[PDB]
RNA sequence: GGGGGGAUGUCCGGGUCGCCCUGGGCACCUCUCCCGGCAGCCUUCGCGGGCAGCCGUAGUCCCGGUUCAUACGUCGCCG
């Protein structure tokens, strides 16, 4: 039985009371960003879209 | 490191270094002796670091810098670990008012 | 009103674990027990115990019979020898002394 | 170039089979040449490197004699000095160097060496 | 800045708690602040704490004046003990090196001494 | 032996009921191995078995069931008593088995226990040497604890016994953990006695000096500490305090300072070890670098002299030869050097006086 | 020197030979053409072949199949193929523990591997997948045979030694198997003078086979195993370890340091290595989910489960029969009750790929403990049969004291002292009595309040003392101890004590031909079952 | 104060030594000072230490400019370790209490807190 | 290391003044036995025991100033 050859995983360190959690990283994870101007600086009333 | 403290063998690790790289650990070890997570395997290494390297360092006046450097993070570094346990009464000992 | 089993495992011992005629067979020594397994499924077919009863008395050498197979030769510490056939027990009770200062080792 | 020697005789029996019966390391730098010679009750093999030291290998008794390093340094000391001038010097391949030692022993009997 | 402490940790800032924390009127700000966005705050300066490793000098005092201050909120408003709960755990981990960290200090403030002192022989040579 | 021990229980009640304290008082004697002469030993009694004593301590004291009774002296006047003094077993798992019956009942047992009893032992003996031998042998907890040191502040806030007990006290309530004493102080004690007691460790701390100049601790440290939280914010509703902990930042930056100068000349005193060994075996002409001038090199290094053995592979020992001994001590040697041969040791006597530049 | 060595023939006749020695020096010499170097006063000059690779001993050197092969086995874990045509040398490196014996089939087709940590795999050759396998108990044993490399003074010198009590348990919902604490192979794991088990392997009493095996502590099968100055590399061990009263949850304890002679640069002032190595420990609480497979999963690793301003060496730790909680006592003073609750940071359930929850433990309730100390303690902990109270002897020597303490508050219900003569070594709770033993041995009532069992044990030494230990059965109300009769060697011989818990006689003495290792109480039926260091395992029952 | 030291250690007087250390100068003093003079200074230093624990803050400065000059002149003269040795004897005591000695300052540096705050307080009503 | 001795070189009272000695400082060589490790041989199954043992320090004819290390099975892209 001829156990495989494994590299030394790296470690799991203690974590503090403030992970950034999964969900949290989702919303981060909305990566790409584009910040497209309005006609002449008009306010953005409302956006939406069909079903 | 905490695998080749493991097995030990930090010492033959560290022995066959030259100037360069001993500057280049020793930044390193600077770098990192103020997380508390890790800070056992920094001062461990400093520590054979100091034992082993501390002779040339009158030919060498780049590395005492950062000898004294290593040395300056740390005079620092004490205050901190004092100033914790300073508070670290007081979050503890509002606990016994509570009841 | 309590009783004592039989003891049973073992350790295996640092002689030669022998194979059989035919690879089918695998007769292994522990101190005080030679048991032979069937080679495919991995698996014990007997387990024979050897009573030792001389504080640190030890199985000392044991081989097939080089004259007819299915045979074991067996020797102890002392000089006591089995002569057993495996795919069956006949011999365990019946050693013979070799009347030794001390028996160190042994082939057939 | 591993710094190794390594010696060999044939496999007994069947034909030319060799075998490397065992290697040492004997030299501290690699061994560039060596070359044989065994006559008038003289069997040996000299292993000349580049570290400079010429060993002189037991060819007929090996693994059964121990070798011998020959000095790195010229037979003719290549050293002199005037001793009323106290001016010790020596040469190689073109420059000649000498050093003066101003001073006595009884004198120093550190920091001043 | 009290009503800027107030409005960032009730809303939960990040970057107004960084304005307001790169700088007394600290004091004072901890004397008019409230008392639950306060053990909120604690919670995060924690957070800080556990994530960079770098300064102590403003925050611990902070936290001390928190403690002044509104100590006996975190009396008053007692099941956020797990909130205090982790500091002690944060606490604990700074105090980790300390129990051989001298053992560094003392023969690097000899080689200190020396190298000042033989500095000290360089000019004068 | 059960039916033996029952059976001497019952003769004891038989010497109780006729009164006959002396002839029982004798039978506790033997049982313990009126004279009653004294071994000078806290340490040093012989083992005796638990039944005696829960026996002997039902007889010695006394219960009242009103919902709460009261431990009271049945015998105040009592050898036997001063031996369980010095015999330590006066605990409160002891007179637990003793009054199972009575107080199986009872709650805030060991309160209540620890608060009675060593006011009892103190109305016994006013002289209270009886108390600091209690306090010195018996294991004891923090309420019995707190209530004999506010005995002590009774008896002072034949002058060295109680001061004694006061360190003795202090010792115990330190090795005590935080939480029980914290609660016991805070049940038992008033702020005003809490005050009384801070001037007494102030007065220990500046007495020690700590303050009080050159030229011219753990233990009170768990203690201080513990009491004044036990007190805590109600209790205080100024400049005392004030330089208190002026004094106090005093006392704990000496501390401060004192590691940082432990640290350095444990160094110093390591390194002049292995150097006196050095400079020994270079005067014996062992041939090493030994420092010469006043001043520190950096690497305190003492080159330390060859063991005669070697780790081969794979871990195995053998000998160093003579020969790679003299491998190594060529490599000792420095750069320039004097050899000063001498004639004895031309003659096979006597050995070499070198000198090796300054490396 | 020589550590074995295999003949080789040379043929209806016998024309030459050329026999294989191997020895503990790390070296594999051959002879090549012994019959007429010697059958021929003077013969000519002889030399064997020098094949080196190993460090340590080689255990095993055989002549293969055709004889075009020499095949080795070894401590490093690592069976070599020799080419001996060429020079190459090609080979099975990662073995469980040292090749301790291996023979050629009688074709070239199998090889036979005794693993030095007492099993056997059958390989075919040039396939090296195990074609069969049969492993023992593989616990540490006072072996016969002193060693193979024991011959030539290596620096850390093998001794065999017994230094505890063999760690393990028996499963509720599984009476049929018991896990076991070990190490690479008993060799390697009493070499360097400490105990190196990071290893469980789970075992079957019924057919004592093996079943499987798995890891606790970091462990390194893929690598060296020396470190290069000659010694062997220790492993951290894990002193105490228990089983859920349900079958599912399973806590090890690892306790590990560098070694002194490491240490070395670390002293500052009085500062020695044992001080040192005793301040880097490091101590591992991990938590584990059992798999009905016989499989270990991680949910929780705590990294300083008792702290001070070190961290602080835990004595033990024990499981609540009703209900899924764990308990722990440790140099600090307190003891900490640990229990399943689940990873939820913020109402969000944080789920494996399943679906499941990823469960975790935490320290539910935190007692210190009250202390005691007329003018370095230990500790040992025990539930009672019906739960709900928690039973802590606390350990400063000879003055001592046991705490009873409630499950549902943290409230001391009880305190006893003055029940030690000495250093306690255990505590266990049968229905209504505390059994212990420090130097004496104690069953004390407590409801009773009230010792009815006391018995001075005979002076030994503190090998021995520490070899003593104990254990109740829970089913029958009846408890057992286990001793040495007396520096420990090969034949010692043990007796163990069969006791009922309301008189004083011993229900069955029996002294066994060795030192019998470890104790074990079958949940399902009422008996023992004890393993004996010359490696063998026999069950006690009543009836 | 370099001749001043000079004379009064090899005098071994006391009030010399008193009127000398009663006080950067002191640098320049252990600069010029001599060896084995320093050395019997360092023995009636552990000694004042040793008899008083009251001020650290000079004399341990002192001692540490000393190990700083002529440090490496208890190297050159080394048969007086036992002078080394009762300062390592010394300075071990001056530990003792740190071992717990933290244990009171947090306790205390609490009651200080809401000391200075109910005071803090107190201007304020 | 200790306990001790024989001998080397040394100052302070010194001594008729010399051999040195006592009183203080001593560092060394030499002898002694108890410390730590090593090895053999007889003993006994083992445990142990006995026997005469070396070494704890330095420099060689040459020269151990050596010997010695962990497989293949399959690579790459992106998620």
């Amino acid at each position: 039985m001829a156990a495989e050859v494994v590299p030394l995983p790296q470690l799991k360190l203690p974590s503090g009371p403030s992970p950034i959690t999964a969900e949290q990283r989702y919303w981060r994870s909305f990566k790409k960003q584009k910040s497209h101007t309005s006609t002449a600086n008009w306010p953005i009333s409302h956006i939406s879209f069909p079903a | 490191l905490t695998a080749l403290r493991h097995r030990s063998a930090l010492r033959e690790a560290l022995q066959g270094r030259d100037e360069l790289s001993v500057i280049n650990i020793l930044r390193w070890a600077g770098k990192y002796v103020a997380d508390p997570r890790y800070r056992s395997i920094c001062v461990d290494v400093a520590f054979h670091l100091i034992d082993l390297y501390a002779e040339h360092v009158g030919g060498s006046a780049e590395l005492a810098t950062q000898f004294q450097q290593l040395l300056a993070k740390v005079n620092r570094e004490v205050e901190k670990a004092e100033l914790a346990i300073v508070t670290g009464g007081m979050v503890e000992s509002l606990m016994m008012s509570v009841e | 009103s309590w009783k004592v089993s039989k003891p049973m495992g073992g350790r295996m011992s640092d002689i030669d674990p022998i194979f059989s005629q035919d690879e089918r067979h695998l007769i292994i020594t522990y101190n005080t027990s030679i048991q032979v397994y069937s080679t495919e499924d991995s698996l014990l077919v007997r387990r024979i115990a050897l009573p030792l009863t001389p504080s640190a008395t030890h199985i000392v050498s044991s081989a097939l019979s080089k004259s007819n197979p299915d045979y074991l030769w067996v020797a102890c510490s002392d000089g006591r020898i089995w002569h057993i056939n495996w795919t069956s027990g006949e011999g365990v009770d019946t050693p013979s002394t070799i009347d030794t200062k001390k028996l160190l080792d042994m082939a057939v | 170039m591993d710094r190794r020697t390594a010696v060999y005789e044939p496999m007994a029996g069947q034909s030319g089979r060799w075998s490397k019966v065992f290697h040492r390391r004997y030299h501290q730098h690699d061994v560039k040449a060596m070359a044989s010679f065994e006559g008038k009750g003289m069997s040996v093999v000299v292993s000349g490197g580049s570290d400079a030291s010429p060993i002189v290998l037991p060819l007929r008794a090996l693994g059964k004699e121990f070798h011998r390093t020959l000095p790195h340094l010229p037979q003719h000391p290549t050293v002199l000095s005037a001793p009323k001038a106290r001016y010790i010097l020596s040469w190689w391949e073109n420059e000649i160097r000498i050093w003066h030692l101003l001073n006595s022993a009884q004198q120093f009997l550190p920091l001043n060496l | 800045l009290g009503t800027v402490l107030n409005q960032a940790l009730r809303t939960d800032d990040s970057d107004l708690l960084e304005s307001c924390l790169q700088t007394l009127i600290i004091q004072n700000t901890i004397n008019r602040m409230d008392s639950s966005l306060a053990g909120t705050l604690l919670s995060k300066l924690a957070a800080r704490m556990h994530r960079r490793p770098g300064r102590a000098f403003g925050l611990m005092r902070w936290i001390q004046w928190t403690l002044v201050a509104h100590g006996g909120a975190l009396v008053t408003q007692p099941d956020l003990i797990n909130r205090l709960t982790e500091l002690s755990r944060v606490l604990e981990e700074r105090s980790r090196g300390l129990s051989s960290l001298l053992a560094l200090k003392g023969k690097l403030d000899m080689l200190d001494a020396q190298l000042k002192y033989r500095k000290a022989l360089k000019m004068a040579g | 032996s059960w039916s033996e021990w029952q059976n001497k229980a019952m003769q004891a009640d038989e010497l109780l009921q006729n009164n006959d304290i002396q002839s029982w008082e004798e039978l506790m004697a033997e049982v313990f191995k009126p004279e009653w002469e004294w071994p000078s030993s806290r340490s040093d009694y012989a083992r005796v078995d638990r039944r005696w004593v829960v026996y002997a301590i039902n007889k010695v004291f006394g219960w009242e069931g009103q919902n709460t009774g009261r431990l009271t002296c049945r015998l105040p006047e009592s050898s036997v008593l001063i031996y369980l003094v010095d015999a330590g077993h006066l605990s409160t798992s002891n007179v637990k088995s003793a009054f199972k019956d009575d107080v199986r009942e009872v709650d805030k047992v060991e309160e209540l226990i620890g608060e009675q009893l060593p006011i009892i032992l103190a109305e016994v003996d006013p002289t209270m040497e009886l108390l600091v031998g209690y306090l010195s042998g018996t294991q004891l907890g923090s309420s019995e604890l707190v209530s004999s040191i506010k005995l002590l502040l009774c008896s002072l806030g034949l002058d060295e016994h109680r001061t004694r007990g006061l360190g003795i006290a202090f010792s115990k309530l330190a090795a005590c953990p935080a939480a029980e004493t914290v609660k016991s102080l805070r049940r038992l004690f008033k702020p005003d006695e809490v005050l009384v007691l801070l001037n007494v460790l102030r007065a220990e701390l500046i007495k020690d000096g700590w303050t009080t100049r050159y030229l011219d601790i753990q233990l009170i440290a768990d203690l201080m500490s513990r009491c004044i939280d036990a007190v805590g914010l109600s209790g205080w509703m100024a400049n005392f305090f004030s330089q208190f902990q002026a004094e106090i930042s005093v006392a704990l930056e000496g501390v401060m300072e004192a590691v940082r100068l432990k640290g350095v000349i444990a160094e110093a005193a390591n390194y002049a070890k292995r150097a006196r060994r050095a400079l020994a075996d270079s005067a014996k002409g062992k041939a090493m670098t030994v420092h010469m001038s006043a001043e520190l090199p950096l690497g305190l290094k003492t080159d330390n002299k060859i063991s005669t053995e070697r780790v081969r592979s794979g871990g195995e020992i053998v000998a160093r030869s003579s020969r790679q001994i003299g491998h190594f001590i060529s490599k000792r040697r420095g750069i320039y050097s004097i050899h000063r041969i001498s004639e004895e040791m031309l003659l096979g006597a006597a050995g070499p006086t070198v000198v090796q530049e300054a490396r | 020197i020589i550590s074995t060595f295999d003949i080789r023939p040379i043929i209806a006749e016998l024309q030459d030979i050329d026999v294989a020695v191997g020895g503990a020096r790390g070296a594999i010499y051959v002879y090549s053409n012994l019959l007429a170097h010697l059958h021929t006063l003077r013969v000519g000059t002889i030399q064997p072949r020098k094949y080196h690779w190993h460090r340590r001993a080689v255990h095993s050197v055989k002549w293969s199949g055709d004889g075009n092969y020499l095949i080795s086995g070894g401590y490093e874990t690592v069976l070599v193929l020799w080419q001996l045509d060429t020079g190459r040398v090609d080979f099975l490196p990662h073995l469980s523990a040292a090749i301790e014996n291996i023979v050629v089939s009688p074709k070239g087709s199998a090889y036979a591997l005794h693993l030095d940590d007492n099993s056997a795999m059958v390989l075919s050759t040039a396939e090296m997948k195990p074609s069969m396998y049969v492993s023992g108990i593989q616990s540490l044993v006072l072996g016969d045979r002193p060693s193979k490399d024991a011959l030539v003074r290596r620096v850390w010198r093998p001794i065999d030694e017994i230094a505890s009590p063999l760690v393990a348990t028996i499963s509720p919902q599984n009476p049929s198997h018991m896990f076991l604490c070990v190490g690479n192979g008993q060799q390697a794991t009493v070499g360097g003078g400490a105990t190196s088990t990071p290893l469980v392997q789970v075992f079957d009493i019924s057919s004592f086979q093996g079943v499987a095996k798995q890891a606790i502590a970091r462990t390194n099968p893929t690598d060296v195993n020396i470190t290069s100055e000659g010694v062997p590399i220790i492993e951290p061990t894990a002193t105490k370890l228990a089983f859920s009263h349900d079958g599912k949850w399973l806590a090890s304890i690892d306790e590990w340091q560098p070694p002194e002679r490491d240490t070395e640069a670390y002293l500052t002032g009085s500062k020695t290595q044992s001080d040192a190595c005793k301040e880097r420990r490091e101590i591992y609480l991990k938590f584990w989910e059992v798999g009905a497979d016989q499989s270990l999963e991680l949910v929780t690793r705590i990294n300083d489960a008792h702290y001070t301003k070190q961290t602080e060496s835990i004595f033990d730790l024990a499981s609540d029969p009703t209900s899924a909680r764990f308990a722990t006592i440790g140099n600090d003073g307190m003891v900490r009750f640990w229990s399943p609750k689940l990873r939820k940071r913020d109402g969000l359930m944080a789920t494996r790929p399943d679906g499941q929850p990823l469960r975790s433990w935490s320290c539910s309730r935190v007692v210190p403990l009250p202390v005691h100390e007329r003018q370095p303690y230990s500790g040992a902990i025990t539930f009672s049969e019906d739960g709900s109270i928690l039973f802590a002897a606390f350990g400063p020597p000879s003055g001592a004291l046991v705490v009873a303490i409630d499950t549902q508050t943290g409230t001391v219900r009880d305190v006893v002292s003055g029940m030690f003569k000495g250093d306690i070594r255990a505590m266990k709770s049968l229905s209504s009595c505390l059994i212990m033993l420090s130097d004496d041995l104690v069953v004390y009532d407590i409801v009773s309040d009230e010792m009815l069992a006391s018995y001075t044990l005979k002076e030994t030494s503190e090998a021995a003392k520490k070899l003593t230990q104990l254990a109740v059965n829970h089913q029958s109300r009846s408890f057992a101890l286990a001793a040495p009769i007396p520096k420990l060697k090969r034949g010692t011989k043990s007796e163990l004590l069969i006791f009922n818990i309301e008189d004083e006689e011993p229900k069955l003495v029996k002294t066994f031909s060795q030192v019998i290792i470890s104790v074990c109480a079958v949940p399902s039926s009422s008996g023992f079952v004890v393993v004996d260091s010359a490696a063998q395992v026999w069950s006690i029952t009543e009836g």
